[PDB]
């Protein structure tokens, strides 16, 4: 009873741990798609110039 | 008078809230119903071809 | 001890104030300006208010017309002018879906502003629309346009 | 008054208070006033009317003088909850013969037509450490302002070589009563029905004007429905005759 | 009393425009809930219709 | 006591006229509730019987 209960709250603190990572992670794909978002808006309007 | 008004604007702003969240809550479920009558379509077809 | 006011108390009518100005019809002169209220109702276009910009003091060069209107059938509210491009620009308000008297083709003009005898741009709503069109700007010679979102 | 039997000004002031919401609010109140009746000029100016109308006839006979139309005003006010007293004294001209063709025209700006551009909310994007900026690099604001000012002295020389300075009004004349004019307002008191001070308002045009900045010349004496105050030392502006201090105060 | 009875048509008055407040507003609301009901069944039947 | 009384019989004067005024004005809304009611059901009942 004692190792479950206390081993518990090991894995509640390594999820909250983990948790927190994954956030982390996605911000990271998020961000990555604002600024390649931003990079292809770039290069579309120079292309676009050049096609005109 | 202005006691009253200031009940009478909260009040107001209650019913803003109590309605916004009626529809918001009859929008979910109105989808909820959409989704359900897609899937009540397709088995629908389904039967029947498989009927003939 | 003052004794209070002598006389009974005031009175007023009701179609008079609802009349608003004086002889039916105030007009004054602000700052280059042309001020004339007419009380609506009795216009048969029903024009209530025109606040004439004359662009300078003297009231002689129009600056900016500005139609107001209300109780129309149609809502159109205000009429702004733009004289040197005699541009016209009109915006409509939400209208109530349990109207049954009035046919959608009334529910369909949003905004409009018409320049020249060939540009028209208008606009619609997001929500209030069935095959998806969002903005047309009509020009004429040369092309048509038609936006879609909710399709 | 009409009769021309002697009355006391004191009693002359009937708040009429109607239940109609457009004469509820001093500010809608005085607009709609100003926007009701075409301001009749005091003759003379500088003098006190032949007969002093009750508030009810000055509602009716839709024309007259200052007096008029502010105790209608000020007796609304006090039937309603407010402050209200009047003050009459010396004013300038344009408050009287109600020309204003050189006054700020607060309805220039209504009907006006504003871009509701594509101007989009620029969203509300994570600022992440991860995420950085772009770099500066060496750029020059030197040539940057000079090429604004080459610019701002393009349009300049455009305008002038365009436009002439002949944005002249018609001056308004002199007045002969200006300094000996009797012209009455109506004068809010801070506390009753929320008065932050004392404001002073005009009945002839529905125009608002504060003690600090107010055209009026001379402030002789108050009065209201109850009592009547006298000013000893008219001679200063009405931004340094104390309006609370009207009874202890000597 | 004649305050008293001023006070009284004043408060009356500020309750009836309580009423009228409320009446529209709950009637603007329900319009928007019969709009978005309306919206829901044009598209479900449109949807449905090029199914069948 | 003739004066106690009349004056009282002013104010009795002044509080029905009052009262009288605006039970007669105020009563003009329920039956445009009611009128909205009964066209609504209506408008929704005609094209319901005509599917």
């Amino acid at each position: 009873g004692k190792i479950n209960d206390h081993v518990v709250e090991m894995q509640a603190a390594v999820i909250q741990k983990h948790q927190l990572i994954l956030q982390e992670m996605s911000k990271t794909e998020v961000s990555y798609k604002e600024q390649e978002a931003l990079h292809e808006k770039e290069t579309l309007q120079i292309l676009k110039e050049f096609e005109h | 008078v202005q006691e009253e008004k200031k009940d009478h604007q909260s009040l107001l702003k209650i019913q803003q809230k109590k309605f916004d969240e009626l529809i918001n809550n009859l929008i979910i479920k109105y989808e909820e119903r959409l989704a359900k009558l897609k899937e009540d379509l397709e088995l629908k077809l389904k039967v029947e071809i498989h009927e003939l | 001890d003052m004794p209070p006011p002598w006389p009974p108390k005031i009175y007023i009518d009701k179609e008079k104030f609802l009349m608003g100005t004086p002889l039916g019809e105030g007009t004054v002169y602000y700052n280059k300006v042309k001020v004339d209220n007419y009380a609506p109702y009795s216009q048969p276009d029903g024009l209530v208010q025109k606040i004439t910009i004359f662009q300078d003091y003297k009231r002689l060069k129009v600056k900016e017309y500005r139609y107001f209107y209300k109780h129309r059938s149609d809502k159109l509210s205000i009429r702004r002018r733009y004289p040197f491009e005699f541009k016209t620009i009109e915006e409509y308000e939400p209208q109530k879906y349990e109207n049954k008297t009035i046919p959608q083709a009334l529910q369909q003009w949003r905004q409009v502003i018409q320049i020249d005898r060939h540009l028209r741009i208008i606009k619609y709503y997001h929500n209030r629309n069935h095959d998806g069109l969002i903005e047309r700007v009509e020009q004429i010679g040369e092309k048509t346009m038609m936006f879609y979102q909710n399709r | 008054n009409e009769c021309d039997v002697y009355k006391f000004i004191c009693t002359t002031i009937r708040p009429t208070k109607l239940g109609f919401l457009e004469l509820y609010d001093y500010q809608q109140c005085s607009k709609y006033l100003s926007e009701f009746v075409q301001y009749e000029e005091l003759d003379p100016p500088n003098e006190f009317p032949l007969v002093i109308p009750s508030p009810t006839n000055v509602a009716v006979w839709q024309k007259g003088d200052c007096f008029d139309m502010s105790i209608l005003l000020c007796s609304l006010l006090i039937g309603v909850g407010y402050d209200a007293y009047c003050v009459y004294g010396k004013a300038p001209r344009e408050i009287t013969t109600r020309n204003e063709s050189l006054m700020e025209c607060l309805f220039l700006e209504k009907g006006k037509y504003i871009e509701e551009n594509d101007k989009k909310p620029k969203q509300t994007l994570e600022q992440n450490e991860n995420a950085l900026l772009k770099k500066p690099i060496a750029h020059s604001k030197w040539d940057q302002t000079q090429e604004t000012k080459a610019r701002e002295a393009e349009e300049e020389k455009r305008r002038i070589a365009l436009t002439i300075n002949d944005d002249e009004p018609d001056e308004l004349l002199e007045d002969p009563y200006q300094g000996q004019r009797v012209h009455c307002w109506v004068l809010l008191r801070s506390g009753k029905r929320d008065v932050q001070q004392n404001i002073f308002i005009e009945p002839s045009t529905g125009r608002m004007y504060s003690p600090s900045t107010c055209p009026y010349e001379c402030v002789d004496a108050v009065f209201n429905n109850l009592n009547f105050w006298i000013n000893m030392k008219p001679e200063c502006e009405v931004k340094n005759l104390n309006f609370e201090e009207m009874d202890s105060s000597l | 009393k004649e305050q008293e009875i001023s006070q009284q048509d004043y408060l009356f008055a500020l309750k009836s425009e309580h009423d009228k407040q409320m009446t529209l507003m709950r009637q603007d609301y329900e319009r928007q809930v019969n709009d978005i009901k309306r919206k829901y069944d044009l598209k479900m039947q449109n949807l449905t219709k090029e199914m069948e | 006591v003739n004066i106690l009384e009349t004056e009282f019989d002013l104010e009795r004067e002044e509080m029905v006229k009052t009262h009288k005024t605006q039970l007669k004005e105020l009563e003009d809304m329920i039956e445009t509730v009611k009128e909205e009611d009964k066209k609504k059901t209506e408008e929704a009942q005609n094209e319901f019987s005509q599917f």
